[PDB]
């Protein structure tokens, strides 16, 4: 029985190695749609392994699953944050983005997990709206009355409030909003930032600070 | 050196009586939830352990003490009674203290540093500085009790653990006990608890109210520990400073005991402070 | 066996009514779809909370009724789609593809 | 009647989530599988860690002890079945989506299923989907071998069960009783009947529907399902932090297993029926009676 005494405590050594190098770890959830540049914000599972300040982050892109994503979104609980994107050029999915995001928020597990929001495309809702080919008021009429080049700031605060208002409508769990195109490499800080907020905010409650 | 003690008389017993009925069912509240809290990964909630039992061995010299205070001031039961609870009702309050700054601590190396301090937010370092300071208590009961001259006889009536005039060994020491146990332990929970309201305000996901509340607890906390200790302290510091003579002692004793009365108020302001404003008990 | 049926189609206001059964009509809540397979709006557990898609506010109009729910058109199919989630307002996979609880649709124009 | 039983073994030392959780042919080793990536083999009766394995993928959506207990199979979101050799063996592909379940027939052979529609039957030494299965519409979510290993069930999302046989590889019937996703499936110990946990906070048994559990208090669904040694118990966890005690043949509650901070997340059962452990998301693995 001494073998398997001594076979155990090497168990728990390694296994308290694994839970220190666990604990220095800190996983996270991307989603988005097809359309939606998710792995120019990285730049089964697209696992990225990146680090800022010494820190690990493991950012998980499931890319190899069907449209069908409310049952293995599951798995993802115990995730600091998602790290969702939004392409919101294309009006007629944004409201497939809305709906997402407001299913993200309203699901049981979800409730917990703090949602990291990223506007994906704003050069390109800018040039659109430039444009202006296709008329926001069109698909959302609640354009023509929302009050805050301006009008590209106007539309991207109210693509934005969508979202925030979806949120807010329903503490615990927070939105944080962000804008990022493909140029952008700060979003690792962006994600470090935001996931030290939720850390921050989940100790507090831990801690009987609240 | 005879004193006019009817201070004890008129205003200890309703004191020791209140602290009791009221910390004790409050401490013991206070250790439950602080074994819930063990068993979750909580490293606070072996700190709260400590502290409310710290607490709980605080009360346990009370009861002996409001017999002493009922008696007219006499000791009557054998000098080990004495000795153990001049060690007890003397010392534990910086047990407490030193545990209130483990707790300050704690919480400041998780909020203000979510990342960097994994290592010593684990129960093996809970353990090791609780062990740590048991054995600082140890070594602080055995210095004390082993003089055998603790107790004094005046008047056919034997006071413990006071001397009138204060005795050399016992006004040297004085020095260590407010400065080691007050100087460095408050600087400790200051620097803490500024700490982590600067990080509850820099928080970006959470909302106002829920900081004011923080804000109003954590001033809770510092003010009664400010309000419940610096009369006791500053006066032993004076008593040993400034007092040489019997008369001096004889007019400071009533303002002395009100202060360590405050000091046994502490045990009734720790348990409802560090459990029952929190939310998580409801 | 859960199953749906919906009544209308044709040329051009129209009554698109679903026929549903199988399953308590009360606990879910309600979507409408049209074909891209977009999500046009909803009807919360108490008749309230509702939501249009925005091309849709102004010109049409829904309605429940307690196991029929009910549209008036002012030009694809109309599927007539529910969630998941029985006493929740989370719903993720009715724009999904060969999602089950959805309609057969009619064709209006 | 009335049934209660408590804590009595704590397999604390997992880092996240017991996800899924399996026991082999002997009930002193069981398989725990956590979304940290790691499967820790723990001794029941001892509370000893025999073995302590590292996983590539760190999301393990099943676990699988083999019956002859020398491999174990590692499920997760990735669309591979990684086989670990004990006293990696091989890496599957094949599959469209997330490993929602893993079974062993025997040695050489599993049976897998994926996100997708399609649920495939491999060859361990070859790596070769022998048979394929690919007749349901929804996602499925959970698989449930009878003593004899010919017939399995697929609880898919679409709120339909289809009963499979490994050697035709073509379904034969279709049950659609549910009202919304079913994400548990066991079946009875005896004859062809199994149960269904559905998020509709309501379990059906179905044979060749003819049961139905659901009470007004309770509005979550279901998340795991398993039967006693005898089967005359029903246990199934629940959304709620708490798991539920039902009766296969009484519509009543036997009683409730409460003692877990999380929901649970699998509620295994051991096969000479001595122990069930429930592994919920607490990263705790509570043992009772
Ligand atoms: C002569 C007698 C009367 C002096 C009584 C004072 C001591 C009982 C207390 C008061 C302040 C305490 C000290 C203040 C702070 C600390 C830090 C504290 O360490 C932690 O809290 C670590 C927490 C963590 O990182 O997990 C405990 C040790 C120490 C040196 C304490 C040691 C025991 C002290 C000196």
């Amino acid at each position: 029985e001494k073998a398997q005494r001594e076979a155990n405590k090497k168990i728990e050594k390694q296994l308290q190695k694994d839970k220190q190098v666990y604990r220095a770890t800190h996983r996270l959830l991307l989603l988005g749609a097809d359309n939606s540049g998710k792995s120019t914000i990285v730049k089964g599972i697209f696992e990225t392994k990146f680090q800022v300040d010494k820190v690990n982050f493991h950012m998980f892109d499931v890319g190899g699953q069907r449209d069908e994503r409310r049952k293995w979104i599951q798995c993802f609980n115990d995730v600091t944050a998602i790290i969702f994107v939004v392409d919101s050029s294309d009006y007629n999915r944004l409201q497939e983005a809305l709906n997402l995001f407001k299913s993200i928020w309203n699901n049981r597990w979800l409730r917990t997990i703090s949602v990291i929001l990223f506007l994906n495309k704003q050069d390109l809702l800018a040039e659109k709206v430039l444009a202006g080919k296709s008329k926001i008021e069109d698909y959302f009429p609640e354009f023509a009355r929302y009050t805050t080049d301006p009008r590209v700031t106007r539309a991207k605060y109210f693509i934005r409030d969508e979202f925030l208002r979806i949120s807010t409508a329903s503490g615990r769990h927070y939105c944080y909003p962000h804008f990022t195109c493909a140029v952008d490499t700060e979003n690792a800080r962006r994600i470090f930032n935001d996931c030290r907020d939720i850390i921050q905010r989940m100790h507090l409650r831990q801690y009987e600070l609240l | 050196c005879t004193i006019d003690h009817t201070i004890h008389q008129t205003l200890a017993p309703v004191v020791y009586v209140t602290v009791l009925v009221v910390g004790f069912p409050a401490n013991c509240l206070s250790l439950y939830f602080g074994y819930l809290q063990i068993k979750a990964r909580n490293e606070l909630g072996v700190y709260l352990c400590n502290l409310t039992v710290a607490d709980l061995f605080y009360i346990c010299s009370l009861p002996f003490w409001l017999q002493y205070v009922l008696q007219h001031d006499n000791w009557s039961h054998g000098d080990l009674s004495c000795q153990v609870c001049g060690i007890l009702l003397y010392e534990n309050i910086y047990i407490s203290v030193g545990f209130l700054c483990c707790i300050s601590v704690d919480r400041y190396l998780a909020v203000a540093h979510p990342f960097r301090f994994h290592q010593f937010r684990t129960l093996k370092a809970a353990v090791g500085v609780s062990v740590v300071i048991w054995a600082k208590e140890l070594l602080t009961s055995i210095y004390f009790l082993m003089h055998e001259e603790v107790i004094e006889d005046e008047n056919q009536h034997r006071v413990c653990f006071e001397h009138y005039p204060i005795q050399a060994w016992q006004r040297a020491i004085n020095y260590y006990r407010f400065l080691v146990g007050f100087l460095f332990p408050i600087c400790l929970l200051l620097a803490s608890y500024q700490g982590i309201l600067r990080a509850v305000r820099r928080s970006h996901g959470t909302q106002k109210s829920r900081k004011d509340q923080i804000q109003r607890l954590v001033l809770s906390t510092v003010v009664i520990f400010l309000a419940c200790f610096l009369p006791y302290h500053v006066l032993l510091l004076v008593r040993s400073v400034w007092e040489a003579s019997c008369d001096f002692a004889k007019g400071v004793f009533n303002a002395y005991h009100f202060s360590l009365l405050l000091t046994s108020f502490n045990c009734v302001a720790d348990p409802v402070l560090y459990c029952f404003v929190s939310e998580t008990t409801h | 066996q859960v199953q749906l049926q919906e009544s209308g189609g044709g040329l051009v206001s129209l009554r698109l009514s679903c026929a549903a059964s199988g399953f308590t009509f009360s606990n879910y809540k309600m979507n409408w779809v049209r074909q891209g397979l977009e999500w046009v709006s909803d009807i919360s557990q108490s008749g309230a909370s509702i939501s249009y898609t925005g091309s849709v506010k102004g010109r049409f109009t829904i309605s429940r009724d307690n196991n029929t729910l009910y549209l008036q058109m002012n030009t694809a199919v109309y599927y007539c789609a529910r969630c998941p989630a029985p006493f929740t307002r989370d719903c993720f996979d009715v724009t999904s593809t060969t999602y089950a609880y959805r309609g057969q649709g009619t064709q209006v124009t | 009647g009335r049934i209660q039983m408590r804590t009595r073994r704590t397999l604390r030392g997992h880092l996240a989530k017991i996800y899924a959780m399996h026991w082999g042919t002997d009930s002193r080793l069981l398989v725990s599988a956590s979304q940290d990536g790691k499967l820790i083999i723990w001794d029941s009766y001892t509370t000893n860690k025999v073995h302590a394995i590292p996983l590539r993928s760190s999301w393990v959506m099943t676990c699988a002890y083999a019956p002859s207990g020398n491999y174990v199979a590692c499920g997760g979101l990735d669309n591979i079945c990684s086989i670990y050799n004990l006293k990696v063996s091989r890496e599957l592909a094949g599959h469209t989506g997330y490993l929602s379940c893993c079974r062993f027939l025997d040695d050489n052979q599993i049976v897998t299923s994926s996100g997708d529609t399609t649920c495939a039957l491999w060859d361990i030494e070859t790596g070769q989907q022998t048979t394929t299965f690919t007749g349901h519409t929804g996602d499925v979510m959970s698989l449930s071998l009878a003593p004899d290993t010919r017939l399995f069930v697929s609880g898919a999302c679409d709120a339909s069960a289809k009963l499979w046989d490994v050697r035709e590889g073509m379904c034969r019937q279709t049950f659609t009783g549910h009202e919304s996703d079913i994400n548990a499936i066991c079946f009875f110990p005896n004859g062809n009947a199994f149960a269904t946990g559905s998020d509709d906070a309501t379990c059906r048994l179905f044979d060749l529907e003819l049961m139905t559990y659901s009470h007004d208090n309770i509005i979550c669904g279901i998340t795991s399902v398993s039967f006693s040694k005898s089967g005359r118990l029903l246990l199934a966890g629940y959304d709620d932090f708490n798991c539920n005690v039902w009766d296969a043949l009484k519509a009543d509650r036997a009683g409730v297993l409460a003692g877990h901070d999380n929901r649970v997340s699998c509620l295994g059962v051991t096969d000479d029926g001595m122990a069930v452990a429930t592994g919920s998301w607490d990263s705790f693995l509570k043992i009772w009676n």
